[PDB]
């Protein structure tokens, strides 16, 4: 019973990443070297665990989250970053234990006039906690006289397009990125190595 | 690191025509940019957002275009509180470059070319030690001038510099003055002090000059 | 009602310290983008540093680790704390409520930040004595040598303004400023008409009538 990483890394649509997608990775026999010796991946770093020897090793649950973003926002997917991403988006923890994994997506990602389909959080009056996923479209209060709910002065809607559009510079080209989680609980093993 | 290059620097129209300033950026930067007017003294002031989205209280005849790298702010008739300098701004993104340089918008007029003079140092200033010799371009139009400086006919760079008027309010022309510094024992070495001027409204460079020890 | 002011601006040595504010109305600084620009004399705009609502903040790398911004909520008020400072750190400094993909759209008047370390000095005026050789002769003032700006010039104490062109300051490499006032008159009047200019230097208390006549 392979572990169902073909779902996650190939998937056909990504989502975006104010509404990343999480599929918990249990019950499986995890071959990650096949990730790792890929030359496919332009990001691949992993915290609190060696890269090397991941398929000697067993987890209680790994976490597979999957989003779009930016080039030059790849490196706020680690820990203690900040920016867009990181404080109002998908936010890691200090204490992050597992793999980041990107790749450029701008062939799929990117159509002639601006793909409109990704999204991210571009107002948010406090930071997210780590892993948490804020789906909400409230329009932003950035002043003292209430919204109710209609856009204008001082009242904005949330989220913003990114409109990928595949004359943009790397920084701006749209990236694919998996994030691995590996927690170790007082519970059974259910992903081990091959 | 993406870069914002405006082109033109300087650019002349009159009242009631159509401007159109250009700016590029290095790499695709999508719709991300917004475009400023300042004036002389004052705060910028936000006309666009998102490559063409007018900003509320900004007159119709602003209108902006573009996507990609070339970005264009056209002005459908011009106004006189038109004139002023134009900013580039690339957005979600703050690099060393994140406003382009500006282009000044100034009034066309027809061309003029300018009266030289050239002023020795005063005996005053010898007394203390150095020597300070003066050109002045007055009333000329177009802003484009070269000042060359020789002394007993050698070409002088690096100990000189201009500063230019603003554009006259009745006549819409400048007036240019530029200051070569020497100390006093450099400037008894030589005798001939020539300022050579170059500009459109002169079929050919007007030179004042004056040699020292004489009136 | 939406506005920025702006105070804290001034003369400071490098190395020196100054901290600059940005007292708000309109909006919450606490819920917004705030970001410092700034504008060199004669040059384009800068970007300083940036504060997000979530406490993020960002600096420029000319200002990396030299300046700090920071706000007060109940103020409703942006601050620019600025350490080691350094000459090319000379500008207007404007702040701005930064809206991202909208722009910038609430700007401060600006206040106006010089570091040197240049004393200051009244200038001294010389003049430009009108050539011994359309009857238009030209003449004027040289306002060398002074610290800091402003100078103000006039000619017959106010009475002679037709043609006057007093040229912007050029800072010289000593660190002092140094500007020309000129002026074209009737070549008929060099012999009868009397021309000073007066030459007013505030920060020294300086007041200056220099006579400029034909050399012998
Ligand atoms: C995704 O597809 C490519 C090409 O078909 C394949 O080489 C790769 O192993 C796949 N990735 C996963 C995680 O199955």
């Amino acid at each position: 019973n392979l572990c169902p990483f073909g779902e996650v890394f190939n998937a056909t649509r990504f989502a975006s990443v104010y509404a990343w997608n999480r599929k918990r990775i249990s019950n499986c026999v995890a071959d990650y070297s096949v990730l790792y010796n890929s030359a496919s991946f332009s990001t691949f770093k992993c915290y609190g665990v060696s890269p090397t020897k991941l398929n000697d090793l067993c987890f209680t649950n790994v976490y597979a989250d999957s989003f779009v973003i930016r080039g030059d926002e790849v490196r706020q997917i680690a820990p203690g970053q900040t920016g867009k991403i990181a404080d109002y988006n998908y936010k890691l923890p200090d204490d992050f234990t597992g793999c980041v994994i990107a790749w450029n997506s701008n062939n799929l990602d990117s159509k002639v006039g601006g793909n409109y389909n990704y999204l991210y959080r571009l107002f948010r009056k406090s930071n997210l906690k780590p892993f948490e996923r804020d789906i909400s479209t409230e329009i932003y209060q950035a002043g003292s006289t209430p919204c109710n709910g209609v856009e204008g002065f001082n009242c904005y809607f949330p989220l913003q397009s990114y409109g990928f559009q595949p004359t943009n510079g790397v920084g701006y080209q749209p990236y694919r990125v998996v994030v691995l989680s590996f927690e170790l609980l007082h519970a059974p093993a259910t992903v081990c190595g091959p | 690191d993406i870069q914002l290059t405006q082109s033109p620097s300087f650019l002349s129209a009159s009242v009631g025509d159509r401007v159109t300033i250009t700016c590029r950026a290095s790499q695709g930067i999508s719709s991300y940019l917004a475009w400023y007017q300042q004036k002389p003294g004052k705060a910028p002031k936000l006309l666009i957002y998102g490559a063409s989205t007018l900003q509320s209280g900004v007159p119709s005849r602003f209108s902006g275009s573009g996507s990609g790298t070339e970005f264009k702010l056209t002005i459908s008739s011009l106004q006189p509180e038109d004139f002023a300098t134009y900013y580039c701004q690339q957005l979600n993104n703050y690099p060393p470059v994140t406003f382009g340089q500006g282009t000044r918008l100034e009034i066309k007029r027809t061309v003029a070319a300018p009266s030289v003079f050239i002023f020795p140092p005063s005996d005053e200033q010898l007394k203390s030690g150095t020597a300070s010799v003066v050109c002045l371009l007055n009333n000329f139009y177009p802003r484009e001038a070269k000042v060359q400086w020789k002394v007993d006919n050698a070409l002088q760079s690096g100990n000189s510099q201009e500063s230019v008027t603003e554009q006259d309010s009745k006549d819409s022309t400048y007036s240019l003055s530029s200051t070569l510094t020497l100390s006093k024992a450099d400037y008894e070495k030589h005798k001939v002090y020539a300022c050579e001027v170059t500009h459109q409204g002169l079929s050919s460079p007007v030179t004042k000059s004056f040699n020292r020890g004489e009136c | 009602e939406v506005q920025l002011v702006e105070s804290g601006g001034g003369l400071v040595q490098p190395g020196g310290s100054l901290r600059l504010s940005c007292a708000a109305s309109g909006f919450t600084v606490r819920s917004n983008y705030m970001s410092w620009v700034r504008q060199a004399p004669g040059k384009g705009l800068e970007w300083v540093s940036l504060i997000y609502s979530g406490g993020s903040t960002y600096y420029a790398d000319s200002v990396k680790g030299r300046f700090i911004i920071s706000r007060d909520n109940s103020k409703n008020t942006l601050y620019l704390q600025m350490n080691s400072l350094r000459a090319e750190d000379t500008a207007v400094y404007y702040c701005a409520r930064d809206l991202a993909v909208y722009g910038m759209d609430v700007w401060g008047q600006g206040t106006t930040v010089t570091v040197s370390s240049a004393s200051t000095k009244g200038p001294s005026v010389f003049p430009l004595a009108p050539s011994s050789k359309g009857g238009t002769a030209a003449l004027g003032c040289l306002v060398k040598d002074y610290f800091p700006e402003p100078v103000t010039v006039s000619w017959n104490s106010g009475a002679l303004t037709s043609g006057v062109h007093t040229f912007p300051a050029v800072l010289q490499s000593s660190g002092l400023y140094s500007l020309s006032s000129v002026v074209t008159v009737p070549s008929s009047s060099l012999g009868t008409q009397t021309y000073i200019c007066n030459v007013n230097h505030k920060p020294s208390n300086t007041k200056v009538d220099k006579r400029v006549e034909p050399k012998s």
